[PDB]
């Protein structure tokens, strides 16, 4: 969705930044710019002028304290983001064709635990949806503009789930109902939905989340919720091995065979917690 | 055209994932998103064209011998992985990994690909791995295995400071279209 551009969020710290040292921006870069690219560019510019062992990136997204900060250094945090849209704002973006518009509210999201970590298991793993807010909306004269409101949004253990989910349930919507279609994506896809080899691959998400329903109703919103996106997820891997095996040719048999013993292994383990 | 298959194999635990998704999804390894999942993929541009890159994440143990080869038909490019201050997963590489995908696939071309490389240039770590009778493996040292087993090229990266990762990624595309 780099229709609209690419986006980072642009924070300076330290004195020797001048009129910069503590503000923040949201620069625009051309579509398909990554992370690497602008911190290379960004502190490779600041260590032309203040020296090379000064600039310090901080590789980090969620807020900023200054007393951790060696007040001689200059440090820059970068930070991509996306824009955000109402569920109004969106819908419009899909039926009139152009788009590219108002743009001034871009998000990213950080991830930690209580305990103060980055990661955690998944019944540990918290996640920050944080909001910013720009002083003016892109495209716009200038290629940067700076932000002047924030909101942060806290989703809860269950939550993150639900997301991962919802956006793997769509990465195979999305392959299988493609024209012309791409194998090598599509298997990719699927290979990893149903043949996790590193990491713990969704049926370890259902037993966590899916083997007590709660007491509390706050949290049923939440469990039952969960449930549903694992019934229209194990619909959409038959409906993509089913669209997998039209394409193989012979070589990948036992590949795709493979394929199918995982699934039906998984739907078989699932269906307990799903009903 | 379409996709390219890049198959990326290499010891567990020397940050091949870490590397990987943090490449793809524009974090550091401090804000990456966790996932359940595995596979990733990324639109790389290269010459004023965009190329997609499916990048396959295959386990590294022993258990998992018998499955993973399942992934190399129609691969198109391979990434073999060590941390360059992990001297058994260089070893490693000589005497299981290439062996390996050059058995199934003796016409797809691969990469060596070094990591960490900021623990290298780290004081603690190689004062660590010396008092073990071991240092870390220079460019030097990684850059003849490669030529001694014909892969396009080595390229290191670092996860942690992006350096040299987009070249991993860029030659992976390069060494595939040809």
């Amino acid at each position: 969705e780099r229709m609209f551009g690419t986006y980072f969020r642009v924070g300076f710290y330290g004195t020797k930044f001048g009129d910069l040292d503590e503000q923040e921006f949201v620069y625009k870069e051309p579509a398909i710019t990554k992370l690497a690219e602008i911190s290379h560019r960004l502190e490779g510019f600041y260590g032309e002028r203040f020296g090379e062992d000064v600039v310090e990136v901080i590789k980090d997204s969620n807020p900023v304290d200054k007393c951790k900060l060696d007040p001689n250094k200059a440090y820059i945090q970068i930070t991509y983001v996306e824009p955000y849209f109402d569920t109004y704002e969106m819908k419009d973006r899909i039926t009139y064709f152009d788009k590219n518009y108002n743009l001034r509210r871009f998000m990213y999201c950080t991830p930690f635990t209580l305990d103060g970590r980055a990661h955690g298991e998944l019944h540990e793993q918290f996640k920050r949806k944080t909001i910013l807010t720009t002083s003016h909306a892109f495209p716009y004269i200038k290629t940067r503009v700076n932000v002047t409101h924030k909101e942060e949004i806290i989703l809860t253990p269950i939550e993150v789930a639900i997301e991962d989910m919802q956006k793997k349930t769509q990465e195979l919507a999305f392959a299988t109902h493609q024209d012309p279609a791409d194998p090598k994506m599509l298997q990719m896809v699927l290979q990893g939905s149903v043949g996790t080899t590193v990491n713990q691959g969704p049926l370890e998400v259902a037993q966590v989340f899916l083997s007590e329903i709660p007491s509390d109703p706050k949290l049923f919103r939440h469990h039952n919720k969960l449930r549903l996106c694992f019934k229209d997820f194990t619909k959409r891997c038959e409906d993509a091995l089913r669209k997998n095996k039209s394409l193989i040719g012979p070589d990948q048999k036992e590949y795709q065979r493979e394929l199918e013993r995982n699934y039906h292994r998984l739907k078989e383990a699932l269906q307990p917690l799903i009903n | 055209m379409q996709t390219i298959k890049c198959v990326v194999v290499g010891d567990g635990a020397v940050g091949k994932t870490c590397l990987l998704i943090s490449y793809t999804t524009n974090k550091f390894p401090s804000e990456y998103v966790p996932t359940v999942f595995d596979n990733y993929a990324v639109t790389v541009m290269i010459g004023g064209e965009p190329y997609t890159l499916g990048l396959f994440d295959t386990a590294g143990q022993e258990d998992y011998d018998r499955l993973r080869p399942l992934s190399y038909p129609q691969t198109d490019v391979f990434l073999v992985c060590f941390s360059v201050v992990s001297p058994s997963s260089f070893e490693n590489v000589k005497e299981k990994w290439v062996p390996e995908i050059t058995h199934h696939c003796p016409k797809t071309p691969f990469l060596l690909v070094g990591t960490q490389i900021d623990l290298r240039d780290d004081p603690s770590t190689i004062e660590k791995l010396a008092k073990n009778k071991q240092k870390p493996i220079t460019p030097e040292t990684a850059e003849k295995l490669a030529r001694d087993l014909k892969a396009v090229k080595y390229v290191e990266c670092s996860a942690l400071t992006q350096k040299g990762l987009k070249n991993v990624f860029d030659e992976a595309i390069l060494a595939a279209l040809e």
